[PDB]
């Protein structure tokens, strides 16, 4: 089993920006596809973006792209999610999970994921 | 061709069969019997257009 | 053998040609069955484990 | 008939020359390599020659078996929070570079290969702790079996999966594999896709990644030390080397000449530039 | 079943009535029922680069004008 | 006897002949003429089609620039000819097909210009990408830019953009496209179009794969890459520029396996 | 001794495989199997494209409704098969074309149906117009219904719009469409389904014209009409319907004069 | 008493004045008086799955209609 | 006689057909 070691929550108010970061241990190499996701508080829980490790590829949701980004530190097996923007509907518990791959297919939400994160919660306050 | 020496190139002679919309571009004259001339030493260039008729005789 | 695109290997399907037709006082609704197989030309390599099969402990 | 082992053309003697015969000139616009010896241009002497071209020949420019891997396994106290740590290396030459590049001047081989494993070891806390001799598995997980989970799960049953167990402090292991792959020769350079992006479909589920074919995947291999939970923690490291034999190639490619990024051709900034400087008139 | 063949031989030892002169072999005896483990014999053949160096269509005749 | 030159060349397939008067011969890639699928190396069941004259026929692609600032110039194979009629259409409508390739590069000036271009044909040119973050992730659009072709660039330049990449190649001339130097390139097959010589090249290339037949939609065999060896300069002009054309061609090609149209998502 | 019957027949050509239980044996129009262009009766003198397995195969036309007030259903060839792959496209790409068929019209119910399908094969089936004033004058697109052909129907209707007429057909039933009592119909190649016997019928068409070989997109060789000679009737059933399918196959088929794609104005 | 046998050969190297070519044999020798202790040959022979998949008492005509 | 490691029965080139041979046809109730 992979285990995917999250980090770090925070509510912090309109047009914020925080980070997750999330470990392959596991052994993030050719296998995991680290996806993002949130959970709406219970309507509610949806896939972000998700990078592809063996080439650093990334795709967002459709709510999401743009402000958010997935970024990969690749020889530090840590996949990370700069959390841009973050306006009070970006309150939701968020997650981290990692399936396996198909040998040159994209990681895509319809593909993964195995495997399942800590899911360490960020909010965003309102005003 | 009758130009001076030095002048030179390749142009493209081409026949279509009857039935389709008659060629307007490069594009689709190429894809028929076409014959690509080069200008040189041998001053003419011949093109045969073979005889692909549906009758046995045209009017 | 395995889930791959490169080797992939194509599509089966069945489609009705005209219609099953049944006379009156019979079943409406029939079925069928089907049969997979190879043939004399079929050959396998290079051994690994199953996946159709695990002893958790 | 003329093996690698014969002997050179001997050099035939050759005196002056004055005639309609051209040697010299050519124009290699033709793209036919102007086929002189040295008698053409030169007067020569009768030579025989002792030189052969033994050493060069495809099979001897493989002949040395090269390091592709390095991976890391250990076994950890079982009093510990961390899991004990077995590795997982997916087959790939591409890992390192120079057998990559002596294996890049060709498009195409085919080449039975030879395994061998070096296994190294040592302690990490500085504890006067002792430590049996290791015991060590190596199972060839091919394409598609289930991928150890734990350092202790059913997948290692190895049931079929032909599997190594070197004791520590042995001569090194070695296996021999035959011609794998799933065509006539392994690709080196795969131009295309896997996946055709169709239009009527998502560009998603359309989309896969260039250069990236089923031609050069070949399984994994798992390293696990087998001795259970050791009250003082020790490492080990274990190296593969591989060395094609009964090799063969096709169509030759340039070398590759800026550094090597990531197992595609491709290639990162700042590292385009091989040549040095150097003078166009100074010797 | 073995497979004796001979050495190309260097360095010749002061020796003629066993080494040296009378041509060296060595015997090798395949140990494995699988082609793909036998030792590389290295006794491989060679071919001439005109299937790269002279892959002109008309061959060439090196005297004569390469353009006629 | 009868004067024929070794520049005076008539290629003649299907319904099309292209003649020439200033040819430096030509070359038969590796020394192999191509040729139909032996029974020895089969591999696919099914009766093979073989469109004979409806494909092997010469196609001519559309015409380039030659400037200065010309870097040079790539086209992959079948890819190119994926518009060209049946040899389009047989393409599409099969799984596997096999193909050889004669491409004659055509490209005249006059005794007053000067320049010299190479006619490369490597076997599986795969090409690097633009974005120094992200590893072969090229699309498929851009890695197959049909009957127009891509080019050459002086200068390597980072897709930068990692919102929505550009996903596309920026291969750089000197490194043959693939971060090989071109001064090596002259060991694929391959011919200079040296202006004060000739005026075209003919390379006839057999089909060179893995496999005994492939997929042509997925998997381009071979790649033309052309690059201006000496730079074109004209009179005392500042801006000459004479084009340069390819027509290829299509021989001895077989496809296996009809089945439905494939609509490949081209944009 | 092994039970071979003149029911179970097994159509096979190019990748597909009709098999039968039903039939009534087959029918060789003419009696001449189809075959390719001799060279005592060659004409055009091009290389002609034999497509074979990539046009020699059984495509499947739209079924059709089967019920009481089914007066007839007509499709003409090579029309019909014009959107019929490989078969299609090298229709288009052509001047001329020749081409065999054989037809396989099935159609099945049950012990407890009854009535009668005709199938004919009529060479050169010109149909009748739908104005009285206007003679020969229906268009192009409506000639050419492809591959839903088009019906008979039991009243001859005028083309009144003398603005702007419908410009199509009008064939009437008993009339064979044009103007010749259906009764006789019977000299043409072929077949009746008898609900009571048989569920398909098999007729083998080989190309009949006055040309040696001829333009397809102009000319249409021949003509499957399939009238119902016993009308359909079930159980006691008020509202009976079964389906018929029409699946032709090119046969020997060959083109000549390679040009450019011809796009026909359907509508 | 040897037991020399052929190797079916797969990959050919550049060889076959040694290797290659000329039919690839291997040698064993078995070492213990017990069968039981024989290295499997892998030599084995191979049948007509027909005890299995045509096990019907009276002949199979593929041809033919298969109830008659 | 037939080893384990003998080639696979040549595959026949068949062409176009129209008889009253039905290959295609079963019926596994017979079990075979
Ligand atoms: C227990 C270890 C067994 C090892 C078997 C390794 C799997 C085969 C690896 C083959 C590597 C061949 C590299 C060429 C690939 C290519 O370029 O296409």
């Amino acid at each position: 089993q992979v285990q995917l070691q999250e980090s770090g929550g925070g509510s912090v108010q309109a047009g914020g920006s925080l980070r997750l970061s999330c470990a392959a241990s596991g052994y993030q190499y050719s296998l995991l596809c680290m996806a993002w996701f949130r959970q709406v508080l219970g309507e509610g829980r949806e896939g972000v973006a998700f990078i592809t490790t063996y080439n650093g590829a990334m795709r967002y949701a459709d709510t999401v792209k743009g402000r958010f980004t997935v970024s990969q530190d690749k020889d530090k097996n840590t996949v990370y999610l700069q959390m841009n923007s973050l306006k009070p509907e970006d309150t939701a518990i968020y997650y981290c999970a990692a399936g396996r791959w198909r040998f040159g297919d994209i990681c895509h939400e319809g593909s993964g994921y195995n495997y399942w994160g800590q899911g360490t919660q960020v909010t965003v306050s309102s005003h | 061709f009758c130009g001076s020496m030095m002048a030179t190139g390749k142009l493209l002679v081409s026949y279509a069969p009857p039935g389709a919309d008659p060629p307007k571009k490069r594009k689709e004259a190429m894809l028929g019997t076409h014959v690509i001339w080069d200008i040189g030493l041998q001053s003419s260039c011949t093109m045969v257009v073979p005889w692909i008729s549906n009758t046995t005789y045209r009017q | 053998t395995i889930d791959d695109s490169f080797t992939e290997g194509g599509y089966i399907s069945v489609f009705y040609q005209t219609r099953i037709v049944v006379p009156l006082s019979t079943p409406r609704e029939m079925d069928i069955l089907g049969f997979v197989s190879a043939c004399n030309d079929f050959s396998v390599r290079l051994l690994r484990d199953t996946t159709h099969i695990e002893q958790k402990a | 008939a003329a093996t690698s082992r014969d002997a050179l053309p001997n050099t035939e003697a050759s005196g002056p020359t004055h005639s309609k015969e051209i040697p010299a000139l050519t124009a290699v616009e033709t793209g036919a390599t102007n086929p002189l010896v040295p008698s053409d241009t030169v007067q020569t002497r009768h030579v025989v020659q002792h030189r052969s071209r033994s050493e060069s020949s495809i099979e001897s420019f493989f002949a040395r078996g090269a390091c592709v891997t390095i991976m890391t396994v250990d076994n950890p106290a079982s009093t510990t929070n961390k899991d004990k740590l077995f590795a997982v290396w997916k087959i790939t030459y591409k890992d390192t570079v120079q057998l990559r590049r002596k294996l890049e001047f060709f498009t195409y081989s085919r080449f039975d290969m030879e395994l061998t494993f070096v296994v190294t070891a040592n302690f990490t806390e500085t504890n006067n702790g002792h430590a049996l001799n290791q015991v060590y598995q190596i199972m060839y997980v091919p394409p598609g079996a289930p991928v150890p989970e734990k350092w202790d799960d059913y997948t290692w049953q190895t049931s079929s999966n032909p599997s190594i167990f070197y004791t520590y402090g042995t001569a090194p292991a070695r296996i021999s594999v035959p011609y794998v792959g799933i065509s006539n020769a392994y690709s080196h350079f795969y131009d295309g896709f896997s996946k055709v992006p169709l239009k009527d479909q998502s560009a998603a589920l359309g989309d896969s990644l260039y250069g990236a074919a089923s031609l050069n995947d070949f399984g994994i291999l798992a390293v696990r030390v087998v001795n259970d939970h050791n009250p003082t923690k020790v490492t080990s490291k274990i190296r593969v080397y591989l060395k094609p034999k009964h090799i063969r190639v096709w169509c030759p490619r340039p070398p590759r000449a800026v550094a090597y990024y990531g197992p595609g051709v491709d290639y990162k900034d700042g590292t385009l530039t091989p040549l040095s400087t150097k003078d166009l008139t100074t010797y | 079943g073995a497979q004796v063949s001979s050495q190309k031989v260097g360095a010749h030892e002061n020796s003629n009535r066993a080494y040296g002169g009378s041509t060296i072999n060595y015997t090798t005896i395949n140990y494995y029922r699988d082609s793909a483990s036998n030792a590389a014999s290295k006794q491989d053949f060679s071919q001439d680069p005109s299937k790269f160096t002279e892959p002109i269509k008309d061959v060439l005749i090196k005297t004569a004008p390469m353009l006629n | 006897a009868c004067g024929y030159s070794d520049r005076v060349l008539q290629l003649t397939l299907g319904n099309s002949t292209i003649t020439t008067q200033e040819a430096a011969n030509s070359v038969v890639a590796y020394g192999r003429w191509p040729e139909y699928l032996r029974d020895s190396e089969a591999n696919p069941v099914d009766q093979p089609t073989e469109p004979d004259v409806a494909a092997c026929r010469f196609y001519t692609l559309d015409t380039v620039s030659w400037t200065k600032e010309s870097r040079g110039w790539w086209w992959k194979l079948p890819d190119a000819l994926r518009d060209m009629g049946l040899f389009g259409q047989n393409m599409y409508y099969h799984y596997l097909g096999r193909s050889g390739y004669t491409v004659h590069v055509q490209c005249n000036a006059s005794k007053f210009h000067q320049g010299a271009l190479g006619v490369f044909a490597v076997p599986e040119m795969c090409l690097a990408g633009d974005s120094n973050t992200t590893t072969m992730h090229t699309s498929y659009q851009n890695a197959n830019p049909g009957e127009k072709g891509g080019t050459f660039t002086g200068t390597f330049t980072p897709d930068n953009n990692q919102t929505s990449p550009a996903r596309r190649f920026c291969p750089v001339d000197y490194l043959l496209g693939n971060g090989t130097l071109l001064g090596n390139a002259f060991v694929f097959p391959h011919q200079i179009i040296n202006l004060r010589t000739n005026n075209c090249a003919t390379l006839v290339l057999p089909y060179v794969n893995s496999l005994s037949i492939d997929s042509m939609v997925k998997h381009n065999n071979w790649g033309i890459a052309i690059l201006p060896l000496a730079p074109l300069n004209f009179a005392s002009e500042s801006s000459p520029e004479i084009p340069i054309t390819l027509t290829i061609a299509p021989m001895c090609c077989e496809f296996n396996g009809l089945r439905n149209i494939t609509l490949p998502r081209l944009q």
